C-alpha cells in the first residue's frame, strides 16, 4: 500500500489535468460571465470522453502486469505474497474509484519554464529521428 | 465501454456519493481493528 | 501523440503529406502532455521517495523494492519523451 500511494493520485489528477485545459477552451469560445451548473458538468465529463479508457486501462496494466509475482513459491512467495494483494487492491480502488467518484468529487468541487526547456531538444530530436532511436538504444 | 460506465456513474452521482461515503467510514473501523505482526508467517 | 494525429489536423495528413503539419501536431502532443506528465512523474517519484530512505524497522527491504522503480521512473519518463515520439513520427511513414 506504500508504493501504490503514488499511483492512487496519478489516476485522478491526468484526469483533472484534461479538464483544466478543456475548461480552457470552452472559456475562449465563449463568454466568462455566463455558466449554469449544467455548462460546468458538460466540460468537466466531456475530458473523462478521452482519458477514460487510457487510465482505467492503463492502471488495469499497473495491476495485471503484476500478477506473474504471485507465482513465487515458497518462502519469498509468503513474503512479497502480501505485497502484491495490498498494491493490487489499492490500484483496483483508486482505478474503480476514478470512475465513479473521482469524475464526480471534481465536479463538485511556473509551467511554462519548463516547456521551454523541453521543447528545444524536442524539435531537435524531429532532425533524423532514426538517429535518436540509436542514441536510445546505446542507452 | 469505459465512457458508458463513466456516464452512468455521473448520472448515480449522490446515490454513489452516500456509498463512498459509508465505505469511508466502514474502512476507518476495519483498520483500526487490524491484526499486527513484523512480517507475514513465512515458514513452512 | 494519436488523438494529435485524430483530430483537424488529421484532416491534412491522410490526404496528403505534410511534415511540417504532423510536426505541429506533435509539438501540441507536447506541451499538452508536459502539464499531465511532469506531476505523474511528480506524484509517483515524490509518493514513492520516502521509502527509498532506509532506516527503521522494516525500511530495508523497502528501499530495495522502491530504489529499482524510483531510478527506472527517471529514465522512463525523461527517454520515452524523445523514443516514442521520433518513432511514431518514423512509423506514420512507412504506412504512408
Amino acid at each position: 500500500i506504500a508504493i501504490a500511494v503514488g499511483a492512487m493520485v496519478a489516476a485522478a489528477i491526468v484526469m483533472i489535468e484534461n479538464a483544466h485545459k478543456r475548461l480552457e477552451e470552452w472559456q475562449h469560445q465563449h463568454p466568462d460571465a455566463t455558466l449554469d451548473n449544467k455548462t460546468r458538468w458538460q466540460v468537466i465529463t466531456d475530458a473523462s470522453v478521452e482519458v477514460g479508457p487510457a487510465l482505467f486501462i492503463s492502471l488495469l496494466i499497473i495491476t495485471l502486469s503484476f500478477i506473474p509475482i504471485f507465482t513465487l513459491e515458497g518462502q519469498e512467495g509468503r513474503l512479497f505474497g502480501p505485497l502484491a494483494f495490498t498494491k493490487t487492491y489499492a490500484m483496483a480502488g483508486a482505478a474503480l474509484l476514478a470512475i465513479v467518484v473521482i469524475p464526480i468529487l471534481m465536479g463538485y468541487w511556473l509551467n511554462r519554464f519548463l516547456i521551454r526547456v523541453y521543447h528545444p531538444l524536442l524539435l531537435k530530436v524531429l532532425h533524423w529521428p532514426k538517429t535518436t532511436l540509436l542514441v536510445a538504444a546505446l542507452s | 465501454m469505459i465512457e458508458w460506465i463513466i456516464r452512468r456513474s455521473v448520472a448515480n452521482r449522490f446515490l454513489v456519493l452516500m456509498g463512498a461515503l459509508f465505505l469511508s467510514i466502514w474502512g476507518t473501523w476495519t483498520i483500526i481493528n487490524t491484526p499486527v505482526d513484523a512480517l507475514p508467517d513465512l515458514s513452512d | 501523440l494519436r488523438h494529435a494525429i485524430e483530430a483537424v489536423p488529421s484532416l491534412n495528413n491522410p490526404q496528403t503529406f505534410s511534415e511540417q503539419k504532423l510536426d505541429e501536431a506533435l509539438y501540441h502532443g507536447a506541451v499538452l502532455r508536459v502539464r499531465p506528465k511532469a506531476m505523474t512523474v511528480a506524484v509517483i517519484i515524490a509518493g514513492l521517495l520516502p521509502i527509498l530512505w532506509g532506516t527503521g524497522a522494516g525500511s530495508e527491504v523497502m528501499s530495495r523494492i522502491a530504489a529499482p522503480m524510483i531510478g527506472g521512473m527517471i529514465t522512463a519518463p525523461l527517454l520515452s519523451l524523445f523514443i516514442i515520439p521520433a518513432a511514431y513520427k518514423l512509423m506514420w511513414l512507412h504506412r504512408h
